[PDB]
């Protein structure tokens, strides 16, 4: 049951290389948990393009107190970390199955 | 009278009904009430306050975001 | 020799005074009616040319009024559109050559040959017709009316409400004066500024007038419909 | 003498410049709010008219006084 | 009041009050230092006893 | 000599520029908070009008003088 | 001695002050709101114009009174 | 000749101008702050009474001058 | 006694600061929206042209008087 | 001649425009900062008053002249 | 008399009030945008020039009057 | 002919309105910066006093001419 | 009534005139000296009564001075405290009854009852002493110093150093005038407010002026500390 | 009677008052603008200096008039 | 008459406002910028001191006129 | 004098109102300041 801090040692380096231009796209391979009997590998894009399959829910607008750029720059590193954290945690469950 | 949800990357902390929120906003602390106008904001290392019928619980927030609707 | 004049009549008094304001009012009426029938007689399911432009204009204003208010868009559409169409060509006629030059048949008394808005009689005429339309539909929609605005604090202080009466009485004057003030000044602008360098100087300020004259027509149209929406609420 | 004439001219102009910028900032204040919170139009716009018509009043007081100066 | 003698007399009176205030200000400085020393000594003494 | 008439015209006109700007900014100021916290309305509108009353005050003293010397 | 012509010159110039700056605010306010999102543009466009038209309403009072004093 | 009437007209109207917008900015300053932070009435309201008195000091100074020249 | 010359000078002067600061506000507000959302540029730029239209309209009204008084 | 009297009026009238809005700008800026950073409220209030205390100095400079003129 | 001397100075002087504040506001909004977004420089400056030009049009109108009255 | 008497008023009157609104701008700007970050306290305060000194110096010259016109 | 004068001479001159700045300011100095002995004599580890009030006032001023500047918090503390204490006592004494009703025992003599800063000489002397103190402390701290005041050419501007020098020179006169103006206006305003509606009208204004004097007194001390900060760097 | 002396006095007063605030506006926003992204400073500085130097060009012409009137 | 006296008084006060408010706004923009961006504060202060240097320059041009009026 | 009596009456009325409002907080502030000083001194004395 690892914590988000454990994956920060890799995620931060990946994002810093992405920001510096060393890496132009970023991917993950994780053991997707389909069922207790089937654990197929999965590929997911990490480049934070967008996640609107939820139809942007109500798509309500907000007043970005720190600003458009500041909110964007502070949410994208967190979003990929959450995606990595979920994928690693999903892999752990798939590993045990 | 607004549904508060404190969700963390590890677990959910609290999901009850709240009277008032004393959020530590980046530019300056703001109050959040039952029917506040839409908002989503970055937080900074600080000390958020939740008011329960006159009682204050320092849910100090190391940092994160807050979407108010 | 700018020869600016506020009100003119150009004789024409068989039994009663017929000012040259009516003369231009009729010729614009004839032109818009001639334009009206031309698109109407050649009615096609797929419009083109002259028919295309007429309907495109009307739907444009119709959408704007629907944005303002849609549940009286159709009822108020006749009055407001005529207000727009009539004055618009008047300003557009007011920019034709011969506004002040004409009159050489004794001072050079000039046939109006301009926007009728440059005379007050046009303005107050356009003012009250809107004002009664607002009040008539104000009583038609609100019923007895004066639920607010007539002291009787009902969430809004009674101190304000006497203020709106002096506002309702002044907007028809404001509506009358705005059409008069902007356009007649544009006339005096053209003549007086032509007094200095009448060649190659007036063109920028010219197109400024036609744009303003174009805007003055629509802003007047918007106000009457908007005031109708304000009165209804 | 044009002492009454200048009195009319100053009263209309000097009494309207106050509301002249006053009207601008009010609705401009409202249009910022409506862009931020579209759903609250009927409430804020209600306070908009009782603001603008309230402000134009002082201009109107100048006008009726000016008309009194002109003839009265 | 425009008078050099009045200004000089006021200046002398103000200067005299400054010297009197200087002694008064000197006394609060000693009191402030004593409070800081006593508080520091109490904390040091308490730590030594606990250890 | 219509100097009295001039004084009356100036007092009412010069009165309006003071509160007239003051009145406008308040409604713009109030509407922003309403777009922020619509439900402080029962409190902020109270604070809004009392401020307007102060703006009303500076207008009326000029108006009182405008009518005092207007009739003598 | 030509003082009436000065009054007319004063009325036109002075009356354009408040509306001149007020109109600058309103359109600046609207475009900022429109810049936030274009969906609400059409609705606030009318709210812009009705705010604008009230601004000229005070100015043209100085305009109209100028002709009433200059030619009457 | 009537200049004393004119002098009164200047003092009352013109002395209230600075405060006339000045009284606005104070309470218009508070409304955004209290709207953002509802629970800060303990000091913002008090300081807003601090500001209104200071800005109205110019207004009353205009008034007292008007009475002195008025009489 | 060139009193009318003062009137001509005054009319153009007060007619300038009225809109002369507004149009600065007009472009200042518009350009911010341009920077944030350049997609709506062509839509809002027309309105910026629409907004300035009333301003120089009020401005040249003084110029109308500035030349009318100078010559009859 | 009563020109001495209007001298007092301009002395108290003018010289109040600046600090009158000066009071407004100072505290309004401060109260905004108080809401943003309530913890440092005491420190900024000290700067808040010294900002004021300098401005009525400008205001009173009008008054002292207004009193000098009244008493010669 | 010398009143035409005074009118010349007032026309050039009081004519300069309008654009004087206006020009500063124009580029200040423009410089804010260019600092926020550098990519639109070719567009904002083009609009800033065609807008700022209208300010001095009012001024040069008065500036001409400063010569017509003098001569 | 007390033209010196009115010269006193406008001299202090004009010279106070500028810095009067001027120094208000510094304090509001300064206090706003502190709320963002009190770490820059030492630098800004020195710069804060530099700004007010320069603008008030202009008002000081309005004072000395007021004394100069008072005497000669 | 409502008479006020900026010049006071009192009476009984023993070889030198004794103005109002020697009959009410001396009492203020005596009262200030009295406070330095009526509460600092029976000193205790735990302050209480008069001792607590004096300690709290001194601590608040020291903390405010320390916040303004800590390197010379105690270096100029006696100078700042003396000015603040004298001004506060004078401002408070100016609100006492009989300020303008004294001297009747023949016009009444305002002397011995006006504020110490009411006279333009006492306020000028107080600021001048503070101005010399700031310059002397700046000279002591910065040695020769005054590099900006020397108008030496730098990379900022060639015209810089003159306005700052003028501002530094004008700082004493401005401080003296501000103290003189604030006291004079408050005394005049209360007297003028008594001319019309003498009963219970100037209730809030007189109390507000007392707080204004207290604010001004602290501001004068802060401004003197600000000059020290300006002289610091 | 000294009207030329008045004329030169008012010309510089109006000539500087206009852009005097304006020259502040450009650099007040400038220090803000170069604050966000210093890399455009290499380019925006050219646009600013032409921005200022084109402003007092209006102002200094008022001085030229003042010099023109001070000696005919 | 006393037109020499009023001219020099007008020259000092008038023309110190725009620069006076210009000085207030200019450092206010800087203090806001340096607080948010302390890293480049030293470089921008130069522009601030460049910016102010033009402000008094306009004002001092008023001061030099006063000496000319006093000395003829 | 009528003015002198009115001035004394206004001063007395102002003094009573100002003292009543201030002393409620001033005494509480003085009591809080005295208690804070006493508690710190007592704690330091007790520890030593």
């Amino acid at each position: 049951a690892p914590k988000l801090e454990a994956i920060l040692g890799v995620a931060i380096s990946a994002i810093n290389g992405f920001q510096s231009g060393k890496y132009d796209e970023l991917y993950i391979i994780y053991s997707e948990f389909i069922n207790t009997l089937v654990q197929r590998p999965a590929i997911k894009q990490l480049l934070p393009v967008e996640s609107p399959d939820i139809s942007t829910t109500t798509n309500v607008d907000y007043t970005y107190e720190p600003g458009e750029e500041e909110v964007l720059n502070s949410i994208l590193p967190r979003y990929v970390e959450t995606q990595i954290y979920q994928a690693v945690l999903e892999s752990i469950a798939s590993e045990h199955s | 009278p607004i549904h508060l949800e404190i969700v963390t990357a590890e677990r959910v902390i609290l999901s009850d009904d709240v009277d008032m929120i004393s959020a530590p906003t980046k530019d300056g602390r703001v109050g959040i009430l039952p029917r506040h106008a839409p908002l989503m904001t970055i937080l900074e290392p600080g000390e958020l306050d939740i008011i329960k019928n006159g009682e204050r619980t320092p849910f100090a927030v190391s940092g994160g975001f807050m979407e108010v609707l | 020799h700018v020869e600016v004049a506020a009100e003119v009549i150009f004789d024409g008094i068989p039994g009663f005074p017929i000012t040259n304001s009516f003369v231009v009012a009729i010729i614009i009426d004839i032109f818009v009616i001639a334009l009206a029938v031309a698109a109407t007689r050649n009615l096609q399911m797929v419009p083109r040319g002259l028919q295309n432009v007429m309907e495109f204009i009307l739907e444009s204003l119709y959408n704007l009024f629907r944005n303002i208010n849609a549940k009286y868009v159709a009822t108020a559409f006749p009055l407001v559109a005529t207000i727009f169409l009539f004055v618009l060509f008047g300003n557009w006629f007011g920019l034709l050559p011969g506004v002040g030059s004409i009159g050489v048949c004794g001072k050079k008394l000039v046939p109006l040959f301009r926007a009728p808005a440059a005379d007050l009689n046009f303005t107050f005429a356009i003012a009250v017709i809107s004002f009664v339309f607002i009040e008539y539909w104000g009583f038609r929609a609100l019923g007895p009316g004066y639920l607010k605005k007539f002291f009787n604090t009902n969430g809004i202080m009674s101190f304000v409400g006497i203020i709106e009466f002096i506002s309702e009485l002044v907007k028809p004057f404001a509506l009358a004066f705005r059409l008069f003030g902007n356009i007649f000044a544009g006339e005096v602008l053209l003549v007086v500024m032509a007094f200095l360098v009448p060649l190659l100087l007036p063109l920028p300020f010219y197109g400024f007038e036609v744009f303003v004259g174009f805007i003055q027509a629509l802003i007047f149209a918007l106000l009457t419909y908007a005031f109708l929406n304000i009165a209804v609420t | 003498e044009g002492l009454n004439l200048v009195a009319t001219a100053l009263a209309v102009g000097l009494g309207a410049i106050g509301p002249g910028v006053g009207i601008g900032i009010i609705v401009s204040g409202a249009v910022q709010a409506i862009g931020r919170n579209p759903e609250i139009e009927n409430r804020v716009v209600t306070y908009m008219f009782i603001g603008i018509a309230f402000t134009e009043a002082l201009a109107i007081f100048g006008l009726v006084i000016a008309f009194l100066i002109g003839f009265g | 009041g425009i008078n050099p003698t009045l200004f000089i007399a006021q200046l002398i009176n103000f200067l005299l009050l400054i010297f009197i205030l200087r002694a008064l200000l000197y006394r609060p400085v000693m009191n402030l230092l004593n409070e800081r020393t006593r508080r520091i000594e109490e904390s040091v003494r308490d730590a030594e006893k606990v250890r």
